[PDB]
């Protein structure tokens, strides 16, 4: 196989939002294209990653496979590479896998070596769920949010008011309320059925926190005690979707 | 009470700065402002911060002296979730203070009072034998530049002229302020010498952001009174007592 | 003598490095040019600055003038102007060094000047292997992305190609080439394969601000020389051992 994306910085972000506490990463190459699946110790927060091959600027396979890879010391490496317009390449090898950045501005072609485990294709299961709530907005909103409800509490529920979500942490005495409505700072707002439901503050800041990177606009999706789907659309096109469980009691 | 603050940001830094003195505080809501006064710890600083009516856009109160006890920390915990254009409405009943951030969009930050010791504010004026009029960033700077070369900031005046020394060890860290220098906007007093605990001077930075002018009072064996000038009749005083 | 050298930042970023390598260094201000070859404590590394009089605003040095210093206390002073303004170092009695920070203010340091031990500095090698000029963003980011899984830094080089690589248990390499637009010149008479002290190099990264271009130099059982030829005349060079 042979993997070219055009833009290093946004693959390194969905490296980084998948490899959160983990270091242990298994990168699948299908038809469809490239994508990979992270859930929590916890099974809580699950991250995923798609990239569709026409996205790529070059996608070869010889037979859909997985490989697992310790991405520990890629992490480090490939971030001090300042990926402006550089060009991020992932190649079969012998030895596992291989990660050549292209560098435009300073002529540097950093390769990488890491030891893959080559085993079968994963399923990618998305979840069958019909959250009524699908807003859209700016990543940095999320991230406003994230930070602002962890400070304050533990949980957070986002619910639906009359054309506005209402994200509130806070137990007793520290207390947090926000709302978020249709051009203030919703980008769009779809409330089919009034919904609510709360999820671990924690780990909205951890999907969130995995945004940062993608400037393309954020959907967010969920419904009465259902799951949230955050996914954005890369930069430079692919899929960045994130998964929090909800809570019940 | 009920009050916004259409500068979250410099509003923010006033605060952050009281936080660098004091553990908790109370706002002295009354009919003319909001007063924060307190003294340090080590009993070296003595701040006063004066954020009157006109500085609130918008500055209703529910009683004629509100007393809002509040841990610094806390308040500058949500205050540092300030983003760079929405504004602040701080309101509050018996039970919570509720910080409302509002511009992107709405956001509000529950924050419960608490018993807080009455420190009685500086109904006290003590005379300077120098004052300094001298741009905030001006002052900002060299304090700043100057923190980190010794624990004693030993400023003198002469002929009208203000010295900040940082007498060392190995060597002295010496800056000519004058009205002819284009650093100080006016300056006049007695020739005084005086040192001052570093530390306490270099915290006084954060105003900066907060407000634009300032006033340096200081002379031999008492304290170093430095007056921020916020907007709107506004000021951070912060006296700090001389060494020995 | 008195000199006033515009541009701070160059002599920051000098010194935040000479601070890293040593104690104590001496700035000899010559009638044409000021100096400051340093040995390292542990001697494994040399830093050998060398700025022109055609840098500074003023120049009145006549006879050679050997301003010694506690380079982390000049490193300290010299972070008092983050902007662009102009250092100014001047010394009457051969004891006492004033350092004035020209701008909205002006900070007059005056310090008791510090005799300082003179190293003996071993001959230095010349002739490099592989003489290559990289862009000196290039090599920071090369340097920063291998420091990053191992102490110790491969440099090879031939004809076309330049690699800076880890070769501990993540396989890291950084190439500059002839066809990628990254190696500008290059100058070759062997091939080499030599690995330096990545903790060593971190020291250094500041220098990597002086000029756009770094040429590195070095060669199998042979030194490593970051040259940085900056504009005005400035050299700045770096010489560090193997491991």
């Amino acid at each position: 196989f042979k993997i070219v994306y055009p833009n290093a910085k946004d693959f390194f972000s969905f490296i980084n939002s998948i490899t959160n506490v983990t270091d242990s990463i298994i990168l699948n190459f299908t038809e469809d294209g490239i994508f990979s699946r992270h859930l929590t110790e916890d099974k809580v927060l699950m991250a995923i990653m798609r990239i569709p091959k026409d996205v790529l600027s070059e996608y070869s396979i010889d037979s859909p496979t997985s490989v697992k890879l310790d991405v520990s010391s890629v992490k480090k490496i490939l971030s001090k590479a300042s990926s402006k317009k550089a060009t991020i390449e992932l190649t079969e090898t012998d030895s596992g896998l291989k990660i050549i950045i292209r560098d435009e501005k300073s002529g540097a072609k950093s390769t990488i070596y890491i030891k893959a485990e080559k085993g079968q294709v994963e399923q990618l299961t998305e979840p069958k769920v019909n959250l009524a709530v699908n807003f859209t907005t700016d990543e940095s909103v999320l991230n406003v949010i994230a930070a602002d409800v962890t400070l304050v509490g533990e949980e957070m529920r986002i619910s639906t008011e009359e054309d506005k979500i209402k994200i509130e942490a806070g137990e007793e005495g520290k207390r947090y309320v926000a709302f978020l409505m249709k051009d203030k700072p919703l980008k769009e707002l779809s409330i089919d059925t009034s919904a609510s439901s709360s999820y671990s503050a924690e780990m909205f800041k951890d999907a969130v926190k995995g945004l940062r990177g993608f400037s393309a606009p954020t959907m967010v999706s969920f419904g009465e005690n259902l799951p949230m789907k955050i996914d954005v659309e890369a930069v430079s096109g692919g899929h960045m979707i994130f998964w929090i469980a909800p809570r019940l009691l | 009470m009920k009050a916004k603050v259409i500068d979250a940001v410099s509003f923010s830094y006033i605060l952050r700065t009281v936080g660098d003195f004091l553990s908790e505080a109370n706002f002295i809501v009354t009919k003319e402002g909001i007063r924060v006064s307190g003294i340090d710890p080590s009993r070296v600083v003595f701040l006063d911060i004066f954020l009157p009516s006109s500085y609130f856009e918008g500055f209703e109160v529910s009683q004629e002296k509100e007393i809002i006890g509040f841990k610094l920390e806390d308040v500058n915990d949500i205050l540092k979730r300030v983003l760079k254009d929405d504004t602040l409405i701080l309101s509050s009943n018996e039970s919570k203070l509720t910080l409302t951030f509002d511009g992107e969009f709405t956001r509000s930050f529950e924050l419960p009072l608490i018993q807080v010791e009455s420190t009685q504010p500086p109904s006290v004026n003590l005379e300077f034998p120098f004052k300094a009029q001298l741009l905030t960033i001006t002052f900002a700077d060299i304090i700043d530049e100057l923190s980190d070369l010794g624990e004693v900031l030993n400023i003198h005046s002469k002929e009208n002229k203000l010295y900040f020394e940082v007498i060392g060890d190995l060597s002295t860290a010496k800056v000519e302020l004058s009205t002819d220098n284009g650093t100080l906007l006016e300056a006049s007093g007695a020739d005084v010498s005086s040192s001052y605990g570093m530390e306490y001077v270099a915290n006084t930075t954060k105003m900066r952001r907060a407000s634009d002018s300032m006033e340096l009072y200081f002379g031999s064996q008492i304290p170093l009174k430095l007056r921020f000038k916020l907007p709107q009749e506004g000021y951070g005083d912060f006296y700090i007592a001389p060494r020995a | 003598m008195k000199v006033v050298y515009d541009d701070v930042r160059v002599l920051k970023d000098i010194i935040q490095a000479l601070a890293r390598l040593v104690d104590e260094a001496v700035l000899k201000f010559k009638q044409d040019s000021v100096e400051l070859v340093a040995l390292d404590r542990a001697h494994i590394s040399l830093i050998s600055v060398n700025l022109p009089r055609e840098m500074f605003k003023e120049y009145d040095v006549n006879d050679e003038f050997k301003f010694g210093f506690n380079t982390q206390y000049l490193m300290k002073i010299l972070k008092v102007a983050k902007r662009k303004e102009a250092i100014e170092i001047a010394s009457e009695s051969p004891d006492s060094v004033i350092i004035n920070i020209i701008g909205s203010t002006n900070r007059e340091f005056n310090v008791r000047n510090l005799e300082v031990s003179e190293q003996e500095i071993p001959e230095i090698n010349l002739q490099f292997d592989i003489s290559a000029t990289i862009s000196s963003d290039g090599f920071k980011s090369a340097i920063s992305e291998v420091s990053t899984v191992t102490d110790n830094v491969v440099v090879e080089g031939h004809e076309d190609r330049i690699l800076i690589k880890a070769e501990g248990e993540s396989e890291v390499e950084v190439e500059f080439s002839k066809d990628t637009g990254g190696l500008q010149d290059l100058e070759f008479s062997k091939e080499s394969k030599n690995s330096y002290s990545a903790e060593y190099l971190d020291d250094v990264l500041s220098l990597t601000k002086l000029s756009d271009y770094v040429k590195i130099s070095f060669g199998n059982q042979k030194p490593l020389q970051l040259f940085f030829n900056m504009e005005g005349g400035g050299k700045v060079t770096y010489l560090l051992a193997p491991k």
